[PDB]
């Protein structure tokens, strides 16, 4: 039994072992409470203006879009304290936590983004705090790793499996089976099990509330479409959900392709995997014929991961929302071409939906299009990562 | 069948609870795997608790996820592993066989198919770890379609609701958690849901996590429980012995001995 | 002959080769015609707001200053695009160097946030960027260097003198003593020769004035006093400006104390040297009997410089402001007190101000006092570096 | 006295420019330095042009940066510069003897006390290289109070207004830049400047910075200029001949000889 729907049509659920259902009965209650108090609004409201800079910026490019006609803006989630908008609804779920009772935070992290979000939050608002992380990651996002210990948090790596994303997210959970009843798990994208989907896309809706009143005070009209990467689906849902009604305006989602889909080391489930059970939630997955749960691959640790949110993969089935994929190359290229014309160095992970908007620009120029971008985070964490690569390619 | 009703009335007369192993499938190999598991039978195991090895086991310590790693190493697939246990009730008709499985594992090519193959190779039961009674319809459905006792949990933070349901959804026997957390012989973990379960007719009691040593066997009975599960500890055997298949077997065998004499009543 | 006054009583001038005063006196010309002109401001407040996401907020800290009757609040300056405030003056100075005609740009730097700032300014704006760092801070601010690259920046490593701040600014006006007449010298404090102190505070005065609105909102009030460190003054004067005629609120400007001011290995001439001319000015400077200019040193590159900007000469002499030092050690304590109880990482120049609050607050903790620190950076540039000297202390 | 205004009335008569050579005293040690001195002075130098050695000289490349750098680790301080000064003035009376000041050097303990002290010693001129005519009141002031021509810069981007007050406020000579930038013999660099200086009256053209080549020198002279100054060229020979303080002088001696027979008309 629930107060809300743990199902987005075929898709989501609680697929946990007994022992931790209460602790999300719990949490549902906790947030739905939360959701109409007032004193509760206002915390939050003031940590999102106050602490985090929120309302964040809308930016139009200035010089990306030259001789086509796409307007393109960039939602400017890179200048969110922390420095990616997983900051929003850490925020949050941290007050959630201290509704409920709870002294100790665990979280998964891929990008370290929302490792470093946890460990802020944590540090703010007293809260004991552990990370893991993919020892992977750790290596290839290593500022963040830097950020989280010297914020207090302690720092795990995880070696088992792919040392990734998945990985982190196994490790988090099983911690949590064993000691919910003092650490809230503060699950960090938009998947899992009920209620962490909808209380993720909750936490997250400021970005696309705050973009239609942006974008409708300097062009006088809805976007087109709005787009954005999609790994676990938060910064995409974030962005989506004050827009589902406006059925004029796209929403297109963008999966990892990695080295390519036919290659199979991407993380695009979503388009091309197929439903199963893993991480307590029905979802497309990337898996072997016989069940066993797939690696997953992105040049991006943020987007490393061979699932995707149950109401992505919803708003996809019944035709709402629209999915991609873009490639580590693709992605670079986006990378770079911000950062040399428009000065803004972003997240590999948000440079796979700048990619994509570049893709709709240029094989369009003469379509009249506008688009906004969810910049989802900074790329400080990556420029060592892609100094590198453009090494190995003389430049 | 009724290889759960049949072993628990005999036990019941025989003043005992039950000793359950449980083992990896194909760990370390199919054929050791297979060795192992007819020495556990030989030492007094009265029924089988079996791992189709998964690729990411939420609900297990390192110890089983490292028996899953070798059972993978040595390339094992549920398929192989429904040759084992087709393989095994042929040896061994009456002893209870249960399966512990993740969800997707089951859900894969179809929940209706996965039971029904369980049937086709004489299953018992099957308990799915990561599929509460909320989400079990499907599950218990196809379980009782052909022929499966469905297994479910009964943790320390169980309500009366969840009491009632898992007292009504289960058949063969109902899983008593000793403690929060994951499988692992290093953390060592009730008369109220043992007695609560008696009252709304739930099937027998095995007491499972944590059991590694002949005196929680004996205390699980004692308390009132129908028997114990002991995964971690049985597979930390193997694990020690892994260039020593002939002591892995004399070690088994003493460890499998000595829990089921402390079962006895 | 001017059209601004050049000097703050005695200090500041003029002090340049001759070949570069028409230089000098264009760029007066063209700033003064700016600040008059709609237009120009309007382009300049849409670059703030749009692109850098001002106004910043103004954060009260909630555990820092626990037990004690003093009220902190942080001006985020951290949260500006780039990371610093000098993303500000960069914007206001690269829209004079458009109107001027020239299309290229100098910049010196030492931290490198006025190095990314130059860098991101020129890839928006379509110039082309040349940054003189020096060696030393090359090596410990390298995270700036790569994000400089990446931005199309080409960064000139400086190994003269003490391979730091001086060194760049040096080469930096040499090279523009040669290339005035198509390149802008984009100083990146308040400091060098007239017109750059000033046009440097008036670019950066609004951290002050958001401050005093955000603390009149907030608290009904000025603050008592208002605290920042100063290098060469940009990030100080922003802050100070506008509270200047409210004589009431005591201006705090901190000085690097290095290993100490009696080691001589410190960077804080204004309280500490004697008045010379060096960089285009009259200013305070750390020079020999003989008047040799004295080489600094700070822990933090952007603090490490042998002199300072002369309006801050002029407050100091006049009694208007109060200007103190703070060691290598005291600013690293006050760098791990906010990442851990408050979940901010602090650039380690910010992180003198805020070392010197948390005296005011622990030396006399029954005063009553309403302080503002300027936080003038994020700290992603300095966390290998202070990582590094956080191991050698065991920790 | 009137150094300046005798040497540019004996070239006048004699049908020749002035060849001015710039070395920093004390590169590359005091003693080789001095030697160095007499030789440009035998070699046919009519005036010097000599710097102080200073920690950041702003208006200088690479070459007389390392000057500066070679003095300083031969410990030159302004003291021994002016003791220098001293002993080359007693050996040499009538040539006239410039100095290369940044103005922190004479601003330091008093700029009065500084002239004055250039006085003492026989100095004829200070040029402050990073003091423009705008700032220069207490600069030509305290010259002209102890007897030394202060020297000013008449830059290619002069105006009609700088060309007034240079002529009025500078004496001895007036510098004429070849070029923006900073000195250095690698970057070579108007009669429109000279005739209008010579119209107002102006103290007789130098022309400086990039002048490494007797060919430059020639073309100075032809274009109304009184003379020219070398200096990075000049101070390339000492750095290529630092292990060889013999060919030192004798390649100093060709290379200045050479530079002034081009001098002469
Ligand atoms: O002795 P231990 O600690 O290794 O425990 C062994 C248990 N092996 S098992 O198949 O019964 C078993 C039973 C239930 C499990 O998860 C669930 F409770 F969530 F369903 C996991 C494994
Ligand atoms: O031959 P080069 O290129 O080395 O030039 C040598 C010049 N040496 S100097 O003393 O006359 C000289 C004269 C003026 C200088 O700067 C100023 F113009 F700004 F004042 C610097 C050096
Ligand atoms: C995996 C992580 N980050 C993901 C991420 C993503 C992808 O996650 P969502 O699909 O949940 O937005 C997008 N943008 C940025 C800046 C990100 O850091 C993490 O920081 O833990
Ligand atoms: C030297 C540099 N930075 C100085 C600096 C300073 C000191 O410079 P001002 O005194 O000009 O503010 C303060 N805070 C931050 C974050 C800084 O980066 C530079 O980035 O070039
Ligand atoms: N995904
Ligand atoms: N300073």
């Amino acid at each position: 039994t629930t107060l809300l729907n743990p199902y987005f049509g075929e898709f989501g659920g609680m697929y946990v072992p007994q022992i931790l259902m209460p602790a999300l009965n719990q949490l549902e209650e906790a947030f739905v409470s939360a959701q109409k108090d007032p004193e509760f609004q206002a915390q939050f409201a003031d940590l999102l203006k106050n602490y985090a800079g929120r309302p964040t910026a809308l930016t139009k490019c200035q010089n990306i879009t030259a001789g086509t006609r796409t307007t393109l803006y960039l939602k400017r989630e890179d200048l969110l304290h922390g420095g990616a908008h997983k900051t929003n609804q850490v925020l949050g779920q941290a007050l959630l936590a201290k509704r409920m009772g709870k002294s100790e935070i665990i979280a998964e992290t891929g990008a370290g983004q929302h490792g470093v979000a946890s460990a802020l939050a944590s540090a703010l608002l007293g809260l004991k705090c552990r990370i893991y992380m993919g020892a992977k990651d750790v290596e290839r996002q290593s500022p963040n790793v830097f950020r989280m210990r010297l914020m207090g948090a302690e720092v795990i790596p995880v070696h088992s499996g792919s040392a990734t994303l998945k990985d982190a997210c196994n490790e988090a959970l099983r911690d949590w089976s064993g000691s919910y009843e003092t650490a809230h798990y503060m699950l960090g994208t938009a998947a899992g099990p009920h209620p962490y989907p909808t209380i993720v896309r909750e936490f997250q809706r400021m970005i696309g509330e705050e973009t239609k009143a942006q974008i409708l005070d300097k062009e006088g009209r809805l976007p087109d479409a709005v787009i954005a990467c999609v790994g676990g689906g938060s910064n995409a849902i974030g962005m989506f959900a004050d827009f589902i009604n406006d059925t004029s305006v796209g929403l297109i989602g963008v999966e990892p392709g990695g080295h390519g889909i036919e290659t199979g080391e991407h993380g695009a489930p979503l388009k091309h995997g197929r439903v199963g059970i893993y991480f307590g939630m029905k979802a497309p997955m990337m898996q072997t014929a016989d069940g066993q749960i797939e690696e997953s691959y992105s040049i991006s640790a943020g987007l490393d991961f061979p699932s995707v949110g149950p109401q992505h993969a919803y708003l996809n089935s019944i035709g709402r929302a629209d999915y991609v994929s873009i490639t580590d190359d693709e992605a670079l290229e986006a990378f770079k071409t911000l950062c040399r014309h428009e000065g803004i160095i972003p997240a590999l992970e948000s440079s796979h939906a700048l990619a994509h908007a570049l893709k709709m620009m240029r094989e369009q120029p003469e379509k009249e299009q506008l688009l906004v971008v969810n910049l989802s985070g900074r790329g400080d964490k990556d420029i060592f990562t892609v100094h590198d690569i453009l090494k190995a390619r003389g430049e | 069948m009724e290889r759960y009703e049949n072993l628990f009335a005999q036990l019941n007369d025989r003043r005992e609870g039950a000793f359950v192993p449980f083992v990896t499938l194909g760990d370390p190999g199919i054929e050791q795997s297979l060795k192992i598991i007819d020495t556990l039978i030989d030492a007094g195991a009265d029924a089988l608790e079996l791992g189709v090895p998964f690729s990411d086991p939420l609900a297990d310590g390192p110890t089983i996820q490292n028996a899953n790693l070798r059972a993978f190493a040595a390339g094992v697939t549920p398929a192989q592993c429904f040759e084992m246990l087709a393989l095994i009730r042929e040896k061994h008709p009456t002893i209870p066989i249960g399966l512990l499985m993740y969800a997707n594992l089951v859900f894969n090519n179809g929940i209706d198919a996965f039971y029904a193959r369980c049937e086709q190779v004489g299953v018992d039961s099957v308990l799915v770890a990561d599929v509460p009674v909320e989400e079990s319809a499907p599950f218990r459905q196809a379980a009782l379609r052909h022929n499966i006792a469905p297994i479910f949990i009964c943790p320390p933070n169980a309500d009366d609701d969840l009491l009632r349901q898992v007292a009504s959804y289960g058949r063969g026997y109902t899983y008593l958690l000793s403690r929060s957390g994951v499988t692992g012989a290093e953390n060592r973990g009730l008369h109220h849901l043992i007695e609560k379960l008696k009252e709304y007719h739930a099937a027998p009691a095995l007491q499972g996590f944590g059991i590694s040593s002949p005196e929680q066997v004996s205390a699980a009975v004692r308390a009132g429980a129908a028997g114990a599960i002991s995964g971690s500890a049985i597979v930390k055997i193997i694990e020690k012995n892994l260039a020593s298949p002939k002591q892995m077997l004399a070690e088994l065998r003493s460890f499998v001995s000595a829990m089921k004499a402390a079962s006895r009543a």
